[PDB]
Formats: structure tokens, C-alpha cells, sequence
């Protein structure tokens, strides 16, 4: 009946490519996620993640280059500092830390992307839907 | 017939008076309702205890200083730190400046319209603008008094509305010698205008006595106020309670307030009904601020205010229970605060550079207390080892005058109303005049 | 011009700031007709044909909601007067708790409360709205004057612009331009995060650079930055700029980015989250109701 709504933010140089590799390899995974492209994980910040939850996201995924492999040298180091604060901000707002997932996935890591999507889907599916949007509509 | 005065005007906050009659046309029920609540006591849980003096001022825009200082005091107790003498002086200077602004605001902007025009049917005349058209000097002087008060708050507190200098251990900034000198020059004028205001009040309260409105809402009760060795003090001392006949019943350090004060709840109002815990709701009713503070004090700490106080005590006795006399006691306090501003500025320690002490280990509890312009103000915070608030209790001034307002408004209707035809605009305003005599701040009271 | 004022879930501070025009208030009232103002006059009902309406406070109860809609239908121009009306304000922190929790504390579990019956006032008092909401969430707002409270001069400039048939213009920059503190040409770099009581701040150097959480970077200018000038960090009471929806999110983004920036690749990203024990209170003191996630889910 219910299927989780997951939004993804993937950097063009690595994770977006890693998602493309999974596609070329026909590596199947659940159809809950809808990926948004950015040039760097450094583009991601709390406003975008929080905006996703307000709209109705049950889970939010962020994919970037491995630490030290950023196409723009160090954008992911900034995102990494932001996400750590964001995990705890979400808990204060009653949004489970586990509804947010960040991973470092390279341009050719299709298998990793596939398994990450499977694991994140099962985690959100087990948590059930996020009741934020319903509470805000009341 | 169900009449309702809503909103109560020329008061801070949201209040209303309901007046009801039975099927036979006789007066049945008269109640004072406060229709607002925000929940500061609960939402402060989880906050950094040092941010309390940033949040509590937002309880009220008139008396934000009192809250800033009551929180700062509770916070200093949570961090087990005794602040330097200079900080205490700067804090008290800010507090006295705020009291000048609050008392001037209430007497002239809110109360005077009724004292000047108690029998008019024109509401467009019964306000600040109406007084200004006939007597512009009265309002120009009121504006000067307020400006002076707010200037002291801005200089010592950084901001006239919601000061920010009372920090953990003391003050975040010192009063520069140049600033102290200018405030000291301007200080004489404030005392002068405050002294001129007492005569205005005498003359205006004489007009009230001529219309038999001096006894409106009269009832006897206990009275509470802060005293420093028996002397009137709005910043430091112990809380003294006197009975209706003037004998001292209690004298206690603010940290023990939970063993003396109790707060009842009624279904018709968001404002609680406090009382002396041991006496009960029937026999334990008490009042706070101006007249109550004068009633518990042996004397005023300033020379000019003491003369008007001694002259007043000889005429009306002690303790005085007249709600309308709170206006007069307010003016005495306005002068006393103006005098204290000069006294604190004349102290050489006011310009000192030792303004803050290092915070000590976190003591899980802290009670901060000051006499806000509208009554005893108590901020009580409980925290964890990291200084994160776990529980809080705020006994905010006007809440303690809630029973008096609910009783007084009833006594007014009993004296002037027998049938719905008697509930005329002037009589309904007499009920509001009683509420206004206590200088209620309902945002404060409910928090 | 016929103007009216009212207050909702605020503190009265904005009306007090209007009174802080002092001698200038009388000059303003000469060129304007004040037809409704509960704190100053006894006109009980909002009259028809109001031109400008200054609505203070956010939405906290059903009565505020009623009055907001009432003033909207009678006023031609509606102004969200102050940070509470514009963003929710400090009362907005109640959104971190259920209304039942707020009321139970105030009327049952506070230490001085004696209520054995456990009653919650429910007669002749309005029920609270599910959560604090900015004025714009319930009615169409034409303009807004940010600030907790807005400085008197800004309030006059806005009203005077409407009197002259001109469009009011709010300042657009963040607070650092106005702030008198010294900023490094090299840029901001934060080594450690301190609570306001920790350490002894340098009175000349920027407070954010010193490790204190100063909201000036994510807050609109206009106040004159009296807080850093008075020795304490900015708490962000003027709210965000026109280009930032969620003030707290942007402040967190900026802070996280410059934290350990001189040791960018090696700084432990766990230091900052562990250092801030109260994240919502640090970044959403005045704007929680206007944030993307404005409540704590229960
Ligand atoms: N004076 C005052 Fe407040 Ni607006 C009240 N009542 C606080 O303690
Ligand atoms: S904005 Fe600040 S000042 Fe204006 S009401 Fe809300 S709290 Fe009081
Ligand atoms: S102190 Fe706060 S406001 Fe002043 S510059 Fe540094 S950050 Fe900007
Ligand atoms: S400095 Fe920050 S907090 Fe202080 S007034 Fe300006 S905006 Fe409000
Ligand atoms: S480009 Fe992949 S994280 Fe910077
Ligand atoms: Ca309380
Ligand atoms: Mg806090």
C-alpha cells in the first residue's frame, strides 16, 4: 500500500555517475528515490534537506565524492561538517537521524550505489512514513 | 442579559470583564478574565540556561528589564557566582531607569485619562491625545520622564527594549565616565519631573475623590514587597508580608518563595490566583507593587520620596488598602527611582572596570528575584550538569494582583449596578479604572 | 490617514517601540488618525475603512486568528509589525512541545501551583492554535517591519512612506556591515565553539571569529548591531534577509563551513555537533515558526 518517498542529492562527478553506472549495469534497486543533480556535495546544505522533509520526504539521501576525491578539491569536507550538525538538529525536531543518509560513492561504484539504495529503502520502509507534512496540514 | 467589556483597554495584554444578570434582572456574576498564555515555563526546558535573560524579556515589552535582571540573577545562582559590586550597581541603575519609564508610562499614558476625565461619554477624549490637546505640558513631561528612563536602560543595557548586558557573572560592558557624566547631568531633570508628577497625581486624585470614585474596588488584604533591612528596595532584600492590620507575618529570602506562595487555577481565566500558602485561598489573599511595597516598607531609601511617603502615611494610615491610591504610591516610587538613578550615578564604583566574575561549577538550581514595577518577580530555573534547563517556574508580578482585580471589579459592579440599565459606559469604565489602578501587564502575568 | 493597531501572540514590545518615538510620536499622530489601539484608547471594535493596520504578534490562539481575519477585512494595508508577526518570535519555541505540555506545566506541574483537580482554563478563554504561526500563514500581509522590536525610526519611516504613497523599503544586507567589530581580510575561520559565558571576549574582534555563535551573519541589518557593540553576540532577532527563507538552516550552513576551515581536511566533523547542546535554541530563537520544519514531531 504505502511506499516511502525518498529524495536524493548526488554530485555530478561521482555519485550521479555511480547511479548511472548502476543503470548501465542493470543493477536493480527500489523505485522510492528521485535523484537531484548538483555539481558538488558542497552545494548541499541544511535548507535543502529540511525543505525535502517539509514537502513530505520519508527519507533524504546525499551522495558525494570520497573524502579527498572531490572534483572541486574540498567541497565534500564542508558538506560533511554540515550533515553532522543536521543529524542532531533533525533529532531535536523529532525526525529520526536514520531518515537522513549520506554516503561517499565514486563514478564507477554502481554496486555500492545499488546496495546503498536497497539498505536505505529498507531502513525507511521499516521506520514507516514521516508524519511531518500531515501535522503541518492540520 | 450577558454584558462583556472586551478588550480591557489602557492595560498591557489581553483581558476582559464579563457582567451577567439573572432572568429577574439582578446582577448575578462579574468576573475578570485573562485570555492569553504562551507557555514560557515549559518551552524554556531544553534551552541553555545562559540564554534565559535573552528569552524572558520577551515575556513583556514594558518590563523587559525586570525579566532580564530576574533571569540574570537566577542564572548567576545556577553558576554559583557572586557578581562584582560594580555589576550590581549597573544592574540596579538599569532597573531604576526602567521603573521610571514604566511608572511614567502607566500614570500618564494609561491611568491619567480616567483621572482627568472620569465622567465623560467621549472615548476619543479619554486617552493620551485628549490630555495633550487640553494639557500638552502634562504629556510633554511624561514623554521626557520616559525618554530619560529608557536612555538609562539603553546606556546600561545596550537596548532600551530587551537589554542584553546582564550576563553570567556580571555585565558585558562598563559604563564609560563620559556616559556616566551625561546621565548624571540629565538625572536632576528626571527627579524634578517626577516631583511635579506627584502634584499632578494629588490634583487628579482629588478630582476622583470629588466623584466618589476613590473607594472603587475597595477590599482589605495582606501586602507583599521587598525590603532591605526594612527599607523600600526594588533590587535587593527579603520579601516581607504584612497582614490587613499592618503586622509583619513573613520575612523571607526569595529562594524560599515556594514555601510561602501558592497559585490556584480557575476555569474562567488563563491568569492564576495566588495566595499565602499557609493562610489558604480565602484568608491568604495578598497584593503586590506600589501601595503594597509602601505598606511593607518602614521607609523610602531616598530623601524626597520619604517626605511624600511620610505625608501620605499620616493622611491615609498604614496599611492603605485603597486600589485607587496605588496610582499615588506609583508616583512616589517614580520619584524614588529617579532619585536612585542619581544616587547610583553619583557612586564612583558605577564606572569601575571589574564588571564580571568567572562562572563557578554548575549548581543545579537558581532563584532570581526583583521587584518589577508591577510586583514581586521571581524566576526559578532548574538545570542539568551542562546548564541546560530541565524545569522553570515564573511567579510574575501582576499574577499576584489577579484575585484583587477579580474581587475589585465585582465590588465596583456591586456598588454601581443593580439592573442592566445601570451598566452605562461610565460605570463599565469604573470597572476598568479599578483594573487599571493595579497597572496590570497581562502578557507578563500569564507568560 | 486612518490607522489602527492591535496585538496578538506577542509581548507589547513593538507598541512600546512605537511609543519610544517620544516627542516624535505626537508629530506622527498629528498627520494620522489613530482609530483603534487597545493600549492607548477605548475603541473596543476595529472600525471599517481602516487604511493602514499594524498587527503585532504571531498567531498563538483562536482569538488572534479571529482578530487577524477581522483586521484584514477592515484594513486596506496590513503590516506584520515586528518579528513575532513576521516570523513567529520567541513564543514560537512552544512549537517544540505539544499545547497540552505547555498548559500542563503552567497550570499543574509548576512548583507553586496548587491544582489538585487538574483543571486547564477552558471557560471564556480561547483555545491555543496547534502551533505558533507567522501572521502571513493565516492572512494576506502587505508589508512587514522586522525586529524584536523594530527600532522606532524604522517604524516611522515605513508608516511615513505609506502616508506619501511610496513603497516602504527594508534594508537588505546582513548585520556585519553595520557592526563596528573588526573582520579579517583573510575571511572567517572558527577554531572552537564557546558558550556565551565561556572565555572573555575581545571587544574589538568579530565575535563569530572568536568562537561565539553570532547570528549577525544570517540576520538582516537595521538595528545598528547594539548587541555586539554592547559586548554580546547577535541573537538574530531581526530575522533573515529577503534571500533566506530559513534563518537557522543558513546559519548552521555558514557555521559548519568555516568551522576548522584552516584545518579543513583534518578537522573532526563531530566536534561542532557535540559542542552545541541546544541546537534549536541556538539557531531558531526568533524564527522557529517560519522555518521549513517549524515544530518538534511527537
Ligand atoms: N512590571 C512588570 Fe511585568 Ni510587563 C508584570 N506584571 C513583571 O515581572
Ligand atoms: S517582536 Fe519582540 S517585541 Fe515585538 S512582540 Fe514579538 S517579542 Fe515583543
Ligand atoms: S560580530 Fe556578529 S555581527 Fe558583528 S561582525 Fe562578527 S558576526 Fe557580523
Ligand atoms: S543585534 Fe542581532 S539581536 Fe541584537 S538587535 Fe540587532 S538583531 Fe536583534
Ligand atoms: S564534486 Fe563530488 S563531492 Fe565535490
Ligand atoms: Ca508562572
Ligand atoms: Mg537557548
Amino acid at each position: 500500500e504505502w511506499e516511502p518517498k525518498i529524495i536524493g542529492f548526488c554530485c555530478n562527478w561521482c555519485t550521479y555517475g555511480g547511479a548511472d553506472t548502476a543503470g548501465v549495469g542493470r543493477m536493480q534497486y527500489p523505485p522510492s528515490i528521485r535523484i537531484i543533480r548538483v555539481m558538488c556535495s558542497g552545494r548541499i546544505e541544511p535548507s535543502l534537506i529540511l525543505k525535502a522533509f517539509k514537502e513530505g520526504a520519508d527519507g533524504v539521501f546525499v551522495g558525494g565524492c570520497h573524502l579527498g576525491d572531490c572534483h572541486y578539491d574540498s567541497g565534500n569536507y564542508k558538506w560533511q561538517r554540515r550533515v553532522m550538525m543536521l543529524y542532531e538538529l533533525l533529532e531535536e525536531l523529532g525526525i529520526e537521524k536514520e531518515r537522513l543518509n549520506h554516503e561517499w560513492i565514486s563514478a564507477s561504484e554502481g554496486e555500492k550505489f545499488q546496495n546503498t539504495m536497497k539498505d536505505f529503502y529498507n531502513k525507511i520502509e521499516a521506520l514507516g512514513p514521516c508524519k511531518l507534512k500531515e501535522e503541518l496540514d492540520k | 442579559v450577558k454584558l462583556s467589556v472586551e478588550p480591557v483597554t489602557r492595560v498591557e495584554g489581553h483581558g476582559k470583564i464579563s457582567v451577567s444578570f439573572d432572568d429577574s434582572g439582578n446582577l448575578d456574576k462579574v468576573r475578570f478574565h485573562v485570555v492569553e498564555v504562551r507557555g514560557f515555563e515549559k518551552f524554556l526546558e531544553g534551552r541553555y540556561v545562559e540564554d534565559a535573560p535573552i528569552y524572558t524579556p520577551r515575556i513583556c515589552g514594558i518590563c523587559q528589564v525586570a525579566h532580564h535582571l530576574a533571569s540574570a540573577k537566577a542564572v548567576d545562582n545556577v553558576f554559583g557566582v557572586k557578581i562584582p559590586e560594580t555589576a550590581e550597581l549597573l544592574r540596579n541603575l538599569m532597573h531604576q531607569g526602567a521603573t521610571v519609564h514604566s511608572h511614567a508610562l502607566h500614570f500618564y499614558m494609561l491611568a491619567a485619562p480616567d483621572l482627568m476625565f472620569p465622567t465623560t461619554d467621549d472615548v476619543l477624549k479619554r486617552n493620551l491625545m485628549g490630555i495633550a490637546k487640553e494639557h500638552p505640558e502634562i504629556i510633554k513631561d511624561a514623554i521626557e520622564l520616559r525618554k530619560a528612563g529608557q536612555n538609562v536602560v539603553r546606556v546600561v543595557g545596550g537596548r532600551a527594549i530587551h537589554p542584553v548586558t546582564a550576563v553570567v557573572g556580571g555585565q558585558s560592558k562598563s559604563l564609560k565616565e563620559e556616559e556616566r557624566d551625561e546621565l548624571l547631568k540629565l538625572s536632576e531633570r528626571t527627579i524634578e519631573l517626577s516631583e511635579k508628577s506627584i502634584e499632578v497625581g494629588k490634583k487628579l486624585l482629588e478630582n476622583i475623590k470629588d466623584e466618589d470614585l476613590l473607594d472603587i474596588g475597595y477590599f482589605e488584604s495582606a501586602h507583599m514587597g521587598m525590603v532591605n533591612n526594612g527599607v523600600h528596595d526594588l533590587y535587593d532584600g527579603k520579601l516581607r508580608v504584612v497582614n490587613s492590620e499592618g503586622k509583619v507575618e513573613y520575612e523571607f529570602d526569595p529562594s524560599e518563595y515556594m514555601n510561602y506562595i501558592a497559585e490556584g487555577v480557575k476555569p474562567y481565566s488563563y491568569l492564576k490566583f495566588p495566595y499565602l500558602k499557609d493562610k489558604g485561598e480565602e484568608d491568604g489573599i495578598y497584593r503586590v507593587n506600589t501601595l503594597s511595597r509602601l505598606n511593607v516598607s518602614d521607609k523610602m531609601a531616598t530623601p524626597l520620596a520619604q517626605k511624600y511617603y511620610d505625608e501620605f502615611v499620616k493622611e491615609f494610615g498604614k496599611p492603605c488598602h485603597h486600589p485607587m491610591l496605588f496610582h499615588y504610591a506609583r508616583l512616589i516610587e517614580l520619584l524614588s527611582s529617579a532619585e536612585m538613578v542619581k544616587e547610583l550615578l553619583e557612586n564612583d564604583k558605577i564606572v569601575g572596570e571589574d564588571i564580571r566574575a568567572e562562572p563557578e561549577e554548575v549548581v543545579g538550581d537558581g532563584v532570581g528575584c526583583v521587584e518589577a514595577p508591577r510586583g514581586t518577580l521571581i524566576h526559578h530555573f532548574k538545570t542539568d550538569d551542562d546548564g541546560i534547563i530541565t524545569d522553570t517556574n515564573l511567579v510574575v508580578a501582576t499574577v499576584q494582583n489577579n484575585p484583587a482585580m477579580d474581587i475589585g471589579v465585582r465590588k465596583v459592579a456591586e456598588k454601581y449596578i443593580k439592573a442592566p440599565e445601570d451598566a452605562t459606559p461610565q460605570v463599565l469604565n469604573y470597572m476598568e479604572m479599578l483594573i487599571r489602578a493595579y497597572d496590570p501587564c497581562l502578557s507578563c502575568a500569564t507568560h | 490617514v486612518k490607522i489602527a493597531t492591535t496585538w496578538l501572540g506577542g509581548c507589547s514590545g513593538c507598541h512600546i517601540s512605537l511609543l519610544d518615538l517620544h516627542e516624535e510620536l505626537l508629530n506622527l499622530l498629528e498627520n494620522v488618525e489613530l482609530v483603534h489601539c487597545p493600549v492607548l484608547m477605548d475603541v473596543k471594535e476595529i472600525p471599517d475603512e481602516v487604511e493602514v493596520a499594524l498587527i503585532e504578534g504571531g498567531i498563538r490562539n483562536e482569538e488572534n486568528l479571529e482578530i487577524a481575519k477581522e483586521m484584514r477585512e477592515r484594513a486596506k494595508i496590513v503590516i506584520a509589525f515586528g518579528t513575532c508577526a513576521a516570523f513567529g518570535g520567541v513564543p514560537g519555541l512552544g512549537n517544540l512541545y505539544s499545547n497540552d505540555e505547555l498548559l500542563d506545566k503552567a497550570y499543574k506541574t509548576t512548583i507553586t501551583t496548587k491544582n489538585d483537580d487538574g483543571i486547564i482554563p477552558n471557560e471564556e478563554v480561547p483555545e491555543l492554535v496547534s502551533r505558533v504561526k507567522p501572521l502571513s500563514e493565516v492572512i494576506e500581509v502587505d508589508y512587514f517591519i522586522p525586529g524584536c522590536p523594530p527600532n522606532p525610526e524604522m517604524i516611522a519611516e515605513v508608516v511615513k512612506a505609506l502616508l506619501e504613497g511610496k513603497e516602504p523599503e527594508l534594508p537588505k544586507k546582513n548585520l556585519c556591515e553595520e557592526c563596528a567589530r573588526k573582520k579579517s581580510e583573510e575571511g572567517v575561520a572558527i577554531e572552537t565553539i564557546k558558550r556565551n559565558y565561556e572565555g572573555n571576549p575581545d571587544p574589538e574582534k568579530c565575535l563569530l571569529e572568536q568562537g561565539y555563535i553570532c547570528l549577525g551573519i544570517a540576520t538582516r541589518e537595521g538595528c545598528g548591531a547594539p548587541c555586539p557593540s554592547s559586548g554580546v553576540p547577535c541573537s538574530g532577532c531581526s530575522g533573515p534577509t529577503d534571500a533566506v527563507v530559513d534563518q537557522g538552516a543558513k546559519m548552521i550552513s555558514a557555521l559548519c563551513s568555516d568551522f576548522g576551515i584552516d584545518n579543513d581536511r583534518d578537522v573532526d566533523p563531530m566536534i561542532l555537533p557535540k559542542s552545541i547542546k541546544d541546537k534549536i535554541g541556538s539557531f531558531y530563537k526568533f524564527t522557529l515558526p517560519s522555518a521549513f520544519v517549524p515544530i518538534r514531531l511527537k
